[PDB]
């Protein structure tokens, strides 16, 4: 049972360095999403006080 | 060709250790 466990405890880890290589690819994806909406925003500078 | 009886007709007619070996090591 401890030959299993460790040998589990392993594989936890084999999908924490997965985990991350997803989370920071949202924290790419999400920015230019964002960039999306301040190049719009930067169109109200003008326009309001207009 | 006579014919035969009826109930006489109806008378006459390597995946086990590659989980032992994976089981003995963890």
């Amino acid at each position: 049972l401890g030959k299993v466990s460790d040998k589990s405890r392993e594989i936890s880890e084999k999908y924490i360095e997965e985990s991350q290589a997803i989370i920071q690819e949202l924290v790419k994806l999400t920015m230019e999403k964002l960039e999306s909406k301040f190049t719009k925003l930067c169109d109200l500078e003008t326009q309001l006080e207009m | 060709s006579l014919p035969i009886e009826d109930n006489y007709i109806r008378e006459v007619v390597s995946k086990l250790m590659e989980c032992v070996n994976d089981a003995v090591q963890t």
